[PDB]
């Protein structure tokens, strides 16, 4: 492992610089919400929750209350944890629920119908995090998002372009979605104001009553009704049963660095660590960025990892994932020893690895 | 999908990746709540381990990641992009550790990706024609495709100096501090 560079004036690309706190996100407004929380004395979790609520308003593309995700937290004292707030399949979900007449997957059913939705975990995960690791009450961290929803904000290029391109495919097909995101029969465009009054109500009531508003209260009733009336599965029982799960992060050592990532149900963290384990056997710094040699080694290492990924992963509440064997450095060496810098191995000759010696 | 990173003055750090699945998800708002509903059920295998079942979480490539150096938080990162998340995050780490690139250099650097199947080395624009010809000579099947990722990352100096980078691939994004 060579010396690191934090940045010098001589570089082509310059990092943003700060002395105290920082936030990086896909949306300027949400980033600024997070910085302001930190300015006012909130901790990283406090600001993370505020940014997540902000994006649920300013980045409806992916920021959300109606979806889910993952968080990694590392505290100042070195404790690193993972919060899994991935959506859960409804209790009424079935193995063949997406198959048509002929036994073939129906892509539209799992993408644009009411059966496409899992029980949302975001509000649960944010509150698990805030209650355990934050310092501020939910009402304070939701307030910025509340104001943005109630008062509106100006549509920018990113949101305008997404509304026209991806939004057109799904939003105007539904009265109530069209009522929010369309104006006078066309998508909101750059310079228009997006006001989200119904979403402001939801946020107001979450701030007032806590996450139970989403899982047991008025929002829960609104979700269940939307599902019942339209052939969906998410019930009030599903919403009341939802729980976010704190989990142990996957970790590896790479050249003296400790790398922490998301464990199962992430199919990614384990394999970032695995690929790093493989790469540790090579002098990567010697080949250098964008060299045929480095790209060859990494492409070959990735193949083995992706082949294992296809075989050994699952929801850990349902299956035993051999994470110890997959992150084992002897196993990684056995892979490294197969890599030929001068000859790419066709994927047809690569299979999931034999893990038994490393279990 | 979207990823954001936070570091506070006390050295606490948070990395969040969260999603509706596709852009705007189903496009269905839940009645009068103003909330768009996910299409996360598509992430199950429709036709063993990741098959649809009740009360189950569909597998996700989402990988919020924190790297520790000399005992302290050093890199906070993550990205959208489905299976490409693994290689995007991997390139952030490799760029920062092996190549000694600052968080902005690491971020603006071009990305490549091999996911075993399809059997192709996927690239963005920005690799030398000389290097790609060499990769073809090694057996790699090079495939020039669209930009991968939207990393939103923070590097932390031992002294608490913070260094951030938003992806050029996403317009209207921001890394900021105080
Ligand atoms: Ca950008």
């Amino acid at each position: 492992a060579p010396p690191v560079s934090y940045g010098v004036e001589e570089d082509v690309f310059h990092p943003v610089r700060a002395k105290q706190g920082m936030v990086a996100s896909v949306d300027a407004t949400a980033t600024q919400v997070g910085v302001d929380i930190l300015k006012e004395g909130g901790n990283a979790v406090d600001a993370a929750v505020a940014v997540g609520y902000a994006l649920a308003v300013t980045h409806p593309q992916a920021g959300n209350l109606g979806g889910g995700g993952f968080m990694l937290i590392r505290s100042k004292n070195g404790n690193t944890t993972a919060i899994d707030f991935r959506e859960m399949a409804p209790a009424k979900a079935t193995r063949d629920m997406f198959l048509d007449d002929q036994g073939n997957p129906d892509s539209k059913k799992s993408l644009t119908s009411h059966l496409a939705s899992g029980t949302p975990g975001t509000v649960a995960g944010f509150s698990l995090a805030l209650d355990k690791y934050g310092t501020m009450p939910l009402n304070k961290v939701v307030q910025p998002a509340f104001k943005l929803a109630r008062d509106g904000f100006i549509v920018n290029d990113a949101l305008a372009d997404d509304l026209k391109t991806y939004g057109s495919e799904v939003l105007p097909n539904h009265e109530n979605s069209k009522a929010i995101f369309w104006k006078e029969g066309e998508p909101l465009k750059k310079g228009d104001t997006l006001v989200q009054a119904n979403l402001a109500k939801s946020l107001e009531m979450i701030a007032e009553n806590g996450p139970d508003e989403f899982y047991k209260g008025t929002i829960a009733e609104q979700i269940a009704q939307e599902m019942q009336k339209n052939g969906g599965l998410i019930t009030k029982e599903d919403l009341a049963a939802y729980k976010a799960v704190e989990r142990t992060p996957i970790s590896g050592d790479y050249r003296g660095y400790q790398v922490y990532s998301m464990p199962p149900p992430s199919s990614g963290g384990i394999h970032i660590v695995q690929i790093l384990n493989i790469l540790e056997n090579f002098d990567m710094k010697k080949y250098g960025f964008g060299s045929a040699d480095a790209m060859q080694i990494m492409a070959e290492a990735e193949k083995y990892a992706y082949a294992d990924r296809s075989e050994y992963l699952g929801d850990p509440d349902f299956v035993k994932v051999p994470w110890q064997a997959l992150t084992n450095k002897a196993y990684a060496k056995s892979i490294a020893d197969q890599i030929d810098i001068n000859k790419a191995k066709p994927s047809s000759e690569i299979r999931p690895g034999k893990l038994a010696p490393y279990e | 999908t979207t990823h954001y990173s936070v570091v506070d003055k006390d050295g606490n750090a948070v990395a969040v990746t969260y999603t509706l699945n596709t852009t705007f998800g189903t496009g269905i708002v839940a009645g009068e709540s103003g909330i768009l509903l996910n299409n996360q059920m598509d992430d199950f295998s429709a036709k063993d381990a990741n098959a649809v079942g009740p009360n189950k979480r569909p597998l996700s490539s989402m990988s919020p990641t924190i790297v520790v150096k000399d005992g302290k938080t050093w890199l906070v990162t993550g990205s959208p992009g489905g299976s490409r998340i693994i290689t995007t995050v991997l390139q952030m780490v490799v760029n920062s550790i092996d190549y000694g690139l600052n968080v902005a250099e690491a971020t603006n650097a071009p990305r490549f990706h091999h996911q075993w199947l399809p059997d192709e080395l996927r690239v963005e624009k920005g690799f030398s024609p000389d290097t790609l010809k060499l990769l073809e000579a090694k057996g790699q099947k090079v495939a020039l495709k669209e930009a991968m990722g939207s990393t939103q990352s923070i590097m932390v100096g031992p002294d608490g100096e913070l260094y951030g980078a938003s992806d050029p691939r996403s317009v209207d994004d921001l890394t900021a501090g105080y």
